[PDB]
C-alpha cells in the first residue's frame, strides 16, 4: 500500500530526516571509533560492516564541507526530504535522468531549474583520482 | 517597454570645477541660458557630471520628448539628483545629470 | 559462393558458361563480346556472367581438415 | 606537363588508389596503438615517480626499460609457444603479448655503502595486442602466409580479441586540450566563460581545467554596479572564485602596470582598458605578492592551520595544479602569466564582440581518442596501483628489517586482468574505484557483413556528459565535410551521436613537438622571457600544442618556410598542421594526436602541383618502388586539419579553378581529389546518393549493416554465435569507384534482381514486395545460418564437477524428455547429423552430492545439421568444446528484403514463373515492388539504377556509380538503352501471367541490386 | 532567382537596402532572400505539376491524392529547394563561410545551402552536404517527436 | 577614458578631486605621488558603440587567400586595382551589413570604406 514513486509511505518516517550515503559513513565511522577503542565490547555486527562498505563505495563526497554545502544548497529549494537524499545518492547526470528515476521531482520542478541543481552536485562530488 | 539604454547614444562623466565652467565646448552655448535661473544652485554644486546623449533615431520611433524623459528620472529616483534637458530642435540631444544639492 | 547452375529469372543454364566466360576474357575479348559468344541474348542471363564473383577461389586457399 | 580535364577523371581515382594501398582502411586504428605500444607505454614507465620505502634501510626502486615480445601462449608446462590470433578465438582466450620491465633497486642501510642488483626482464604482466599491428604476428606477411594461418587476407584487423570476442575501441570525441574557448551561457550567474582545459604532453598528470569567468551585468549592488563587470577566475583546487588579477600578483607581478601589460597588448585601444579596470578594484587591496598567495590559500580545499602553510599551498597549486602544460617547474612564472593574460585577452575580445565565440560543435575544438590514447590512460590506472601493491607489500617487510623479494612484489593479475576487464565488459576504468565507468566502449565487432565490419572499426562516438549535453552532437555540422560521413548515422534515439570516419580522412597518430620547438629558436622567433610585453602588440603569436612559444616579427616568411618543410618531409612531419589566424595575428601549430585530417591536392598560382609525370608513376605504382608516401615527399599533396581547413581555400575539381567566365575566387590554395570521398563505408556503396534523399541515405547505412553476406573468407574455420552467409553473393551491375577500395566487390552482400515496379494482384503495399517462387527454387536469395554452441566441463567445486558423457537414463536422476541417440560415446554430436526441434547436442552432467542433467539443447526449433565440432582446453585448462550448427533458410513470405536504398519491404506473396507478368521476350520479373513507395519512401536512383542496370547488362559493362560524375546522366543512359532495342526510359510491355491480354500500363523493369536483411520470419516464429 | 538574390546582396552590400521597421537589417536580408528562393521552388514546382501529362504516373498519384505530394514531385523534377537548418539557412560553421570552398562572408544561394538541382538531375557536392544537414534535422526532430508525442 | 600609471609604484591612478584647489588630479592611493589630469575627462561609454571598424581591421589580411578580391575599387593612395574586401567580423555590428576594403599591395595596408 506504500510506493516511493507516489510519495506514499508510513507516517512514522515523515518526522525522520534523510541521510546521504557518504554522510552515513561518517556516522558509522563515529560509531566504529568509539566501539573499537572507547569501550571494550563485542566486535561490530556483520550488518554494520556490510553497510559501511556500501556507503564507502558509493560515497560521493570527501569531507563534511562538501556534504554540508550540498545539503544547504538543496534545502533552499522546495525539495522534499525523501528526494533530498535520493537525488544526492543517485547523482543524476542530467535533469531528464532525475525525473525518470524520480517521478516526484517532475511534478514541481521544471526541465531548466533542476538541471541547474544537478550540475551543482557534479561540481561538489569529487573523484578519488 | 523601453529603457534608457535603447534611447541613449553615449554617456560620459566629465569634470567641471565651477558651475559656469562647462568644460564641454559644444554644450556651453545652451547650458548657459538654462543655468542662469538659480535652480538648485542655492549652495555649492559638486564638480562632477553625468552627461548622456540620446539617440535621435530612437526618439522619433517612440515619439518621446526631453521633458518626458527628465520627468521620469526626477520622479522615478526622487530628489536624489537633478537633471537638465536641452532644446528638442537641436540635432544632438544633451542630458546632463548631477547629484542633488 | 559459386556460379549458379541456371538463371534465376528464366532458367537458362549459366554455370557451364562461367568456365568459357573467364577463358574468353583472357583471350583479348571484350566483356560484352564474350557474352554474345556464349549465346546469352537476354540481359537477365548476361547479368549472371558479367557481374559474377567466384568467391570459392579465395576459400580454396585455406587448407582442409 | 599538366592533367587535361578529359583525363582528370581517371587520374583523380589513381592517386586515391595509392592512398588506400599504402595507408588502408584501418590505418587510424593501427597507428594509434603502434604509438601507444612504442612510446606511450615507455613514457608511463619512464615517467613513474621514484618508489621510496622507509620505516635506516632505504630502498629506491626504478624501472629502467620495457621489453615487449611477440604474443605467446603459456600452458601448464610454461613453454613460450607462439599464440596465433585464430587460436585465441577458437580457445576463447585473450590475444595478448607478455610485458617485461627492467627494475633496478638501490638499497642503503646507513652504512655508507651503496649496492644495487639488476633484474632482467621482470614479468610485470602482459598487454593485449591489436591485430595487424607492429607487435602482431600478422604484420608484413604476404597474402599466402595469412591463408596458412586460417586468417582472411582481406580482413583489415585493427581489433582486440578478448576471451574469444573481437572488440573494437570506439573513438570517443573529447574537447581539445591546451586550447582557450569562450562560450556564452544564459543559465550561469556570469555572462562569459573562459574555459581552457590544460594538460601536459601525452599525460603526466590528470587533466586540470580552469574557467576564467566574467560576472554578468544583471546583478545590481552598491559597489557591484559602480565597477560593473569584473573578471573572476576559479582555480582547480580552490572552491571559491578568486579574482584573476590576484593570481598574477601571486605569480610575482606585484606592479599593477605589469598586469595590464600581459593582458592588454595594445595600450592605444581604450575599449579593452576600461573593461579591465573593475577587475583591479577587487584585487587592489592585495598589493604584496605574499598577501596574494595568502589570499588564494585562504579558500583552499585543505587550508593550513598556520599562516605560512597557506602561502605554500597556494604556491604549489599555481605552480603545479594550474596551467601544467605551459610550465611544471618552479621557474616558469613569466611563461605562466603570459598564458593567463592571453586567456583574459581572449575573453576581452569575445566580451566586446570583436572576436566571434568559439563553436561548440567545431571538430577542431574536439579531439578523437583511439585505442592508443584510450589504452594509454588505462595503463596508468594499473601501473599506479602496481606501485601501491609493491609499496604495501614491502611496507610490512621493510618495517621488520628484512629485504623483500621483488618476484612477489610485482602483481601480474592487475596488469593482465585490469586491461582485459574493461576491454571485455566495456566499462572503462577499474571497477574497484568508486566511480561510474564510461560504457559503450570496446563493443563486439559486427561480423554480419564485411562493410559493417569496416564501418564499426572506423566508428566514432560523440562526447558524453557536460560537453556533449551543452552542444548539439546529433546535428550535422559543416566541419564534417571530408572528415565524417554525413549520411551514415544510426536511426533511433541515438541518432547522430554515433558516426563513421570518412574514407580518405584519418586521425593524427601523434608526434613529439621538440623538433618544431627547436626549429623556431634558430630563426627570428623570440621567446617571451627575452622580449618585453610591448613587442607583442604588432607581432603574431606562435603556439605549439597550445604552448606559448613566443611571438614572431614576420609571420609570412616563417609560415612559407614552415610550409616548405612540411611538403619536404623535413623535421616537421606532414602529420603536423599549422594554422594561421590572420584576423587575430595568431599562428597555431598542433602536434598532439587525435586530430582528424584528410589529404588535399596543393594548388600554386591557380595551377595543380600534381603533374602528368606524377600520375604516370602512379599508373605503374607496382614494381616501381613508388607509393602514396612519395607524393607527400614531393609536396604535391599535404594534410589539412579542421583548424587549418578554417583558413584554407578549396576547389571541388580542377575544372572549377582552371578558368571561369567570372572569377569566383582567383586564389585557390588546395583542391579536393574527388568530392565523393566524403561518404563513409556504408554511404560509399550507394549509387547516385545526391539523387537520393538524405534520410534514405541514412536509412541505407543501417540497412547495409543488417544486410547478410560473406563477411570474410575464413568463416568455416572460425566459430561465431551469429553468421549469415549468402549462397550467391554477386557483385552489383552498378558499382561505385570507391567500392573497389572497400573490397565490397570481392565480398558483396546481395544479389541482383530484375525488378518490375508494378501493382500485381494488390499483394504489395507501401511496405511490401512480391517475389518469384520459381526464382527462389533456383537459389535467388537463399542463405545459410550458423549458430555456435559452446560449453566446458570445469571442476568448479572439489565435490561436484562437470563431465562430458552420454546422460543415460539410469545413471542420471534428473533429465528432460528429449532424444539422446544423437550424442556419441564422448557426449558430443559428430558432424553430419541432422538436428531438429528440441534435441541435445552436447552432454554435460554435474555430480551433485547420482548426477543431474544440465545439457544444452537447441536455442530454437529450427532444423539444422551440425557443420563442424571443435574440442579444446580453455585458459583454465579444463576441457572446452565448440560446435557450429548449420541450417538452411529458404526465403518465404515472411522474410524482409530491402533494396540498396529505401525502406525494407517484406515479401508479400510468392508467385510461380507462370503467374508472374512476362514480357514480350519472356522475362518474368524476379521481384515486384509497389510503385507507391517511389514518391516518398524511395528515391529516383532506384529508377536510374534500373536504367543503368539494363544498359550495363545489355552492353556487358559495369556502370559507374560516382555520386558527382558529370559523365553519367539520365539522358545519356536512356540513349544507350535505345541502341539495344529497348525503351529509352526502360518501360516494357508486361503480359499478365493469369490473363494473357497485354497490360494497359507499360511496366518499368530493370536489374536492380538487392540485399537480404538479417530480419527473417523463421527466427521470430521458431523462438 | 539567383540573379535577384545577388541584386539583394548587392543592395545590402552598398547599404542601399532599407530594413523594415519591424525587423533589423541582418534579419530583413535573410527574409528577402528566403522569399525569392521559396517563391522559385513553388513557381517551378507548380509548372512541373502542369508539365505532367494524364498518362504520366506521377500525376496519377498526386491527382488521386493517394500517396506522395506536389512538393515531392517538385523536388524530383523542378528543384529540391532551400535546405533550412534550425529554421534558418545553413549556418557559417567556419569563419563566416558555410564550407571551405566558398569564399569568406558568402551569402549566395549555393553557399548558404540553396539546392537548385532536382533529384533526377543530381546535386552538386556542396548541395549534397547541405541536403544532409537539412535531412539530419528532420531525423532528429522525428526521433524526439515520437518520444514526446507518445508521452 | 585612458589609463595612466604613476612613476613611483606603477599602479592605478584613480580619479580624485581636491576641495582646496578645485582641480581634478589623478592620485595613487598606496603611494603619496599624485599628478594632475589635463584631459578633465574620467571615462566615456558609447551605449550604441558605433565605433569605426577601420582601426580594428588589420593590414596583414591582404595575403589571405580565402578573403575575396575585387578590382572594381582601387586603393586611394596606391592606384592598384586589386583590393581585398570582406564584411564586419564584430558581433556588435553583426546586425549591420557593410563592406571594408583593404589594399592588396605588400606594404600599403590602407583601409577604407565606401
Ligand atoms: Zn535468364
Ligand atoms: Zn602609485
Ligand atoms: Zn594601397
Amino acid at each position: 500500500e506504500e510506493d516511493a514513486s507516489q510519495l506514499i509511505f508510513p507516517k512514522e518516517f515523515e518526522t525522520a530526516e534523510t541521510l546521504l550515503n557518504s554522510e552515513v559513513h561518517m556516522l558509522l565511522e563515529h560509531r566504529k571509533q568509539q566501539n573499537e577503542s572507547a569501550e571494550d565490547e563485542q566486535e561490530l555486527s556483520e550488518v554494520f560492516m556490510k553497510t559501511l562498505n556500501y556507503t564507502a563505495r558509493f560515497s560521493r563526497f570527501k569531507n563534511r564541507e562538501t556534504i554540508a554545502s550540498v545539503r544547504s544548497l538543496l534545502l533552499q529549494k522546495k525539495l522534499h526530504k525523501f528526494e533530498l537524499a535520493c537525488l544526492a545518492n543517485l547523482c543524476p547526470e542530467t535533469a531528464e535522468e532525475s525525473k525518470a528515476l524520480i517521478p516526484s521531482l517532475e511534478g514541481r520542478f521544471e526541465d531548466e531549474e533542476l538541471q541547474q541543481i544537478l550540475d551543482d552536485i557534479q561540481t561538489k562530488r569529487s573523484f578519488q583520482y | 517597454h523601453t529603457t534608457l539604454r535603447k534611447v541613449t547614444a553615449n554617456t560620459a562623466i566629465y569634470y567641471d570645477p565651477n558651475p559656469q565652467s562647462t568644460v564641454v565646448a559644444e554644450d556651453q552655448e545652451w547650458v548657459n541660458v538654462y543655468y542662469e535661473m538659480p535652480d538648485f544652485d542655492v549652495a555649492r554644486i559638486s564638480p562632477w557630471l553625468l552627461r548622456v546623449e540620446l539617440d535621435r533615431k530612437h526618439m522619433t520611433d517612440r515619439k518621446l520628448t526631453m521633458e518626458q524623459i527628465a520627468e521620469k528620472i526626477n520622479a522615478g529616483f526622487g530628489d536624489d539628483l537633478n537633471c537638465i534637458f536641452n532644446d528638442d530642435n537641436a540635432e544632438k540631444l544633451v542630458l546632463r545629470i548631477r547629484i542633488m544639492n | 559462393m559459386i556460379i549458379p547452375v541456371r538463371c534465376f529469372t528464366c532458367g537458362k543454364i549459366v554455370g557451364n558458361k562461367w568456365e568459357a566466360y573467364l577463358g574468353l576474357l583472357q583471350a583479348e575479348y571484350t566483356e560484352g563480346d564474350a557474352l554474345d559468344a556464349l549465346g546469352l541474348k537476354r540481359y537477365c542471363c548476361r547479368r549472371m556472367l558479367l557481374a559474377h564473383v567466384d568467391l570459392i577461389e579465395k576459400l580454396l586457399n585455406y587448407a582442409p581438415l | 606537363d599538366e592533367i587535361t580535364p578529359d583525363l582528370w577523371q581517371e587520374a583523380c581515382w589513381i592517386v586515391i588508389s595509392s592512398y588506400f594501398d599504402e595507408k588502408g582502411l584501418v590505418r587510424q586504428q593501427l597507428d594509434s596503438f603502434d604509438e601507444f605500444i612504442q612510446m606511450s607505454v615507455q613514457r608511463i614507465v619512464e615517467d613513474a615517480p621514484p618508489i621510496d620505502l622507509q620505516a635506516p634501510p632505504r630502498y629506491l626502486l626504478k624501472f629502467e626499460q620495457i621489453y615487449l615480445s611477440k604474443p605467446t601462449h603459456w600452458e601448464r608446462d610454461g613453454a613460450p609457444s607462439p599464440m596465433m590470433p585464430n587460436e585465441a578465438r577458437l580457445r576463447n582466450l585473450t590475444y595478448s603479448a607478455p610485458l617485461y620491465v627492467d627494475i633496478t633497486k638501490t638499497v642503503i642501510k646507513e652504512g655508507e655503502e651503496q649496492l644495487q642488483t639488476q633484474h632482467q626482464k621482470t614479468f610485470i604482466g602482459k598487454i593485449p595486442i591489436m591485430l595487424r599491428s607492429t607487435y602482431c604476428l600478422l604484420n608484413g606477411l604476404t597474402d599466402r602466409d595469412l591463408c596458412e594461418l586460417n586468417e582472411c587476407p582481406l580482413d583489415p584487423g585493427g581489433y582486440f580479441i578478448i576471451n574469444g570476442s573481437e572488440k573494437v575501441l570506439i573513438a570517443q570525441e573529447k574537447m581539445a586540450t591546451n586550447t582557450v574557448y569562450v562560450f556564452a551561457k544564459k543559465d550561469s550567474k556570469y555572462a562569459y566563460t573562459g574555459e581552457c582545459r590544460s594538460c601536459l604532453e601525452n599525460s603526466s598528470r590528470p587533466t586540470s581545467t580552469i574557467w576564467v569567468s566574467m560576472l554578468a551585468r544583471g546583478g545590481q549592488g552598491a559597489k557591484k554596479s559602480a565597477i560593473g563587470q569584473r573578471i573572476v577566475a576559479t582555480l582547480p583546487y580552490i572552491k571559491q572564485e578568486v579574482p584573476i588579477i590576484i593570481v598574477f600578483r601571486a605569480l610575482g607581478f606585484v606592479s599593477d602596470r605589469d598586469i595590464l601589460e600581459h593582458i592588454i597588448y595594445d595600450f592605444e585601444d581604450p575599449e579593452m582598458m576600461e573593461m579591465v579596470k573593475p577587475s583591479l578594484d577587487e584585487a587592489f587591496v592585495i598589493q604584496e605578492q605574499n598577501v596574494a598567495l595568502n589570499f588564494i590559500g585562504s579558500r583552499g580545499a585543505k587550508p593550513g592551520v598556520t599562516k605560512e602553510k597557506r602561502i605554500k599551498y597556494a604556491k604549489e597549486v599555481l605552480q603545479k595544479e594550474m596551467l601544467p602544460h605551459v610550465g611544471v617547474s618552479d621557474f616558469c612564472e613569466t611563461k605562466k602569466a603570459y598564458f593567463l593574460g592571453y586567456m583574459v585577452h581572449r575573453l576581452l575580445l569575445a566580451a566586446l564582440g570583436r572576436r566571434e565565440l568559439d563553436d561548440r560543435d567545431h571538430y577542431g575544438n574536439k579531439r578523437l581518442d583511439l585505442a592508443g590514447p584510450l589504452l594509454a590512460f588505462l595503463f596508468r590506472g594499473m601501473f599506479k596501483n602496481l606501485l601501491k601493491e609493491v609499496r604495501i607489500y614491502a611496507q610490512k617487510f621493510i618495517d621488520r628489517g628484512k629485504d623483500f623479494n621483488l618476484e612477489l612484489a610485482i602483481k601480474t593479475r592487475i596488469i593482465s586482468d585490469g586491461l582485459k576487464y574493461s576491454l571485455a565488459t566495456g566499462n572503462w576504468g577499474d571497477q574497484k574505484k568508486a566511480h561510474q565507468a564510461r560504457a559503450g566502449v570496446s563493443q563486439v565487432l559486427n561480423r554480419l557483413t564485411f562493410a559493417s565490419t569496416l564501418s564499426h572499426l572506423r566508428r566514432l562516438n560523440s562526447p558524453i556528459g557536460r560537453d556533449g549535453k551543452l552542444a548539439k552532437p546529433r546535428q550535422l555540422h559543416n566541419t564534417l565535410w571530408g572528415m565524417v560521413c554525413p549520411a551514415e548515422t544510426p536511426e533511433g534515439h541515438a541518432v547522430g551521436l554515433v558516426k563513421n570516419l570518412a574514407l580518405m580522412a584519418y586521425i593524427s597518430v601523434g608526434s613529439q613537438p621538440s623538433p618544431i620547438l627547436e626549429f623556431l629558436e634558430e630563426w627570428s622567433m623570440e621567446n617571451l622571457e627575452e622580449i618585453s610585453p610591448a613587442a607583442i602588440a604588432d607581432a603574431t603569436k606562435i603556439f605549439v600544442n597550445g604552448c606559448w612559444v613566443g611571438i614572431h616579427k614576420d609571420p609570412e616568411q616563417l609560415m612559407n618556410t614552415l610550409r616548405k618543410l612540411r611538403r619536404q618531409m623535413d623535421i616537421i612531419v606532414s602529420e603536423v598542421s599549422m594554422i594561421r589566424d590572420i584576423r587575430e595575428r595568431e599562428i597555431r601549430i598542433y602536434t598532439d594526436a587525435g586530430r582528424i585530417c584528410r589529404p588535399l591536392l596543393i594548388v600554386e598560382k591557380q595551377k595543380l602541383l600534381l603533374k602528368k609525370r606524377h600520375i604516370d608513376q602512379l599508373k605503374e605504382r607496382e614494381y616501381n618502388n613508388y607509393s602514396w608516401q612519395d607524393l607527400v615527399a614531393s609536396g604535391v599533396v599535404e594534410y589539412i586539419d579542421t583548424l587549418e581547413e578554417e583558413t584554407v581555400m578549396l576547389a571541388m575539381t580542377p575544372d572549377d579553378l582552371q578558368e571561369k567566365e567570372v572569377a569566383y575566387c582567383s586564389t585557390y590554395t588546395h583542391c579536393e581529389i574527388h568530392p565523393s570521398m566524403i561518404l563513409g563505408v556504408c554511404a560509399s556503396i550507394i549509387p547516385f546518393p545526391d539523387h537520393n534523399q538524405s534520410p534514405r541515405n541514412t536509412y541505407q547505412s543501417a540497412m547495409g549493416k543488417q544486410a547478410m553476406g560473406v563477411y570474410i573468407t575464413n568463416f568455416h574455420v572460425r566459430m561465431d554465435t551469429l553468421a549469415h552467409v549468402l549462397y550467391y553473393p554477386q557483385k552489383p551491375l552498378v558499382t561505385t569507384r570507391s567500392m573497389e577500395y572497400l573490397r565490397f566487390r570481392e565480398l558483396p552482400a546481395g544479389i541482383n534482381s530484375i525488378v518490375a515496379i508494378a501493382s500485381y494482384t494488390g499483394y504489395n503495399q507501401e511496405d511490401s514486395v512480391i517475389m518469384n517462387r520459381s526464382a527462389v527454387d533456383r537459389g535467388f536469395f537463399r542463405s545459410v545460418f550458423y549458430r555456435s554452441y559452446k560449453e566446458q566441463e570445469s571442476k568448479k567445486g572439489f565435490d561436484q564437477e562437470e563431465v562430458f558423457e552420454k546422460p543415460t537414463r539410469e545413471t542420471c536422476q534428473g533429465m528432460r524428455h528429449a532424444i539422446y541417440d544423437k550424442l556419441d560415446d564422448d557426449g558430443l554430436i559428430a558432424p553430419g547429423v541432422r538436428v531438429s526441434g528440441d534435441d541435445v547436442i552436447i552432454g554435460k552432467t554435474v555430480t551433485l552430492p547420482t548426477k543431474r542433467d544440465c545439457s544444452t539443447f537447441l536455442r530454437t526449433s529450427e532444423t539444422g545439421i551440425v557443420d563442424q565440432v571443435m574440442v579444446t582446453l580453455n585458459q583454465e585448462g579444463y576441457k572446452f568444446c565448440k560446435i557450429r550448427v548449420r541450417s538452411v533458410r529458404i526465403p518465404q513470405i515472411g522474410d524482409k528484403f530491402a533494396s540498396r536504398h529505401g525502406q525494407k519491404g517484406t515479401c508479400g506473396i510468392q508467385y510461380r514463373q507462370e503467374d508472374m507478368p512476362f514480357t514480350c521476350e519472356g522475362i518474368t520479373p524476379d521481384i515486384i515492388i509497389n510503385p507507391h513507395a517511389i514518391p516518398s519512401r524511395m528515391t529516383i536512383g532506384h529508377l536510374i539504377e534500373c536504367l543503368q542496370g539494363k544498359v550495363s547488362a545489355n552492353k556487358g559493362e559495369i556502370g559507374d556509380a560516382t555520386p558527382f560524375n558529370d559523365a553519367v546522366n539520365v539522358q545519356k543512359i536512356s540513349n544507350l538503352l535505345s541502341d539495344y532495342g529497348y525503351h529509352l526510359r526502360g518501360n516494357e510491355v508486361l503480359y499478365n501471367g493469369f490473363t494473357g491480354r497485354k497490360i494497359t500500363s507499360q511496366i518499368f523493369i530493370g536489374p536492380t541490386y538487392y540485399q537480404r536483411l538479417k530480419h527473417m520470419v523463421d527466427d521470430k516464429i521458431h523462438s | 532567382a539567383k540573379q535577384d538574390v545577388i541584386e539583394v546582396i548587392e543592395k545590402a552590400h552598398n547599404n542601399e537596402l532599407e530594413p523594415t521597421p519591424g525587423n533589423t537589417l541582418r534579419q530583413t536580408f535573410e527574409n528577402q532572400v528566403n522569399r525569392i528562393l521559396n517563391d522559385a521552388r513553388d513557381k517551378t514546382g507548380s509548372s512541373a505539376q502542369k508539365s505532367l501529362s494524364e498518362y504520366n504516373n506521377f500525376k496519377s498519384m498526386v491527382v488521386s491524392g493517394a500517396k506522395g505530394s506536389k512538393i515531392n514531385i517538385s523536388q524530383v523534377i523542378a528543384v529540391v529547394g532551400q535546405q533550412n537548418v534550425e529554421g534558418k539557412r545553413i549556418p557559417f560553421g567556419f569563419k563566416h563561410r558555410t564550407l571551405p570552398h566558398f569564399i569568406k562572408d558568402d551569402y549566395g544561394p549555393e553557399s548558404r545551402g540553396f539546392v537548385e538541382n532536382s533529384y533526377l538531375a543530381g546535386l552538386t557536392p556542396t548541395e549534397f552536404f547541405f541536403h544532409a544537414m537539412g535531412g539530419r534535422e528532420g531525423l532528429i526532430d522525428t526521433a524526439v517527436k515520437t518520444a514526446e508525442t507518445g508521452y | 577614458v585612458g589609463i595612466r600609471f604613476c612613476q613611483e609604484c606603477n599602479n592605478m591612478l584613480y580619479p580624485k578631486e581636491d576641495k582646496e584647489n578645485r582641480i581634478l588630479l589623478y592620485a595613487c592611493r598606496n603611494c603619496d605621488y599624485q599628478q594632475e589630469a589635463d584631459n578633465s575627462c574620467i571615462y566615456v561609454n558609447k551605449i550604441t558603440h558605433e565605433v569605426d571598424e577601420l582601426t580594428q581591421i588589420i593590414a596583414d589580411v591582404s595575403q589571405d587567400p580565402t578573403l575575396p578580391r575585387t578590382e572594381d575599387h582601387p586603393c586611394q593612395k596606391c592606384g592598384h586595382k586589386e583590393a581585398v574586401f570582406f564584411q564586419s567580423h564584430s558581433a556588435r555590428a553583426e546586425d549591420a551589413m557593410r563592406l571594408y576594403y583593404v589594399c592588396t599591395a605588400p606594404h600599403c595596408g590602407h583601409r577604407w570604406t565606401e
